[PDB]
């Protein structure tokens, strides 16, 4: 009834649908918004330019 | 229709030969863009002014 031989050996070759390969993992650089310095009013020097 | 088929074959073979992924070739040529001022652009403008 279970498709076996008289000795118990199976008569139908099975299948398993092989697992899907290795995996690629990558990393990336990340940048963010950056500001600059400000300018203040200047002092008056005692010396010439 | 055969022109489309031969075009698809040429491009896919070229991508495999040049080791360029499907995502990579899309990023290089697509006209679709985010429309947001990315931090890369913001940093470019701040250093440029």
């Amino acid at each position: 009834r279970h498709n076996l031989s008289i000795d118990g050996q199976p008569l139908s070759l099975a299948i398993y649908a092989e697992p899907t390969d290795p995996k690629a993992l990558l990393t990336s650089m990340v940048q963010a918004s950056q500001g600059g310095s400000a300018v203040l009013p200047g002092t008056l020097s005692l010396y010439r330019f | 229709l055969p022109r489309l088929v031969i075009w698809l074959y040429q491009v896919t073979q070229w991508l495999t030969e040049a080791e360029i992924t499907t995502e990579a070739i899309w990023l290089l040529c697509t006209p679709e863009f985010s429309g947001n001022i990315s931090p890369e652009i913001s940093n470019l403008l701040n250093n440029l002014r």
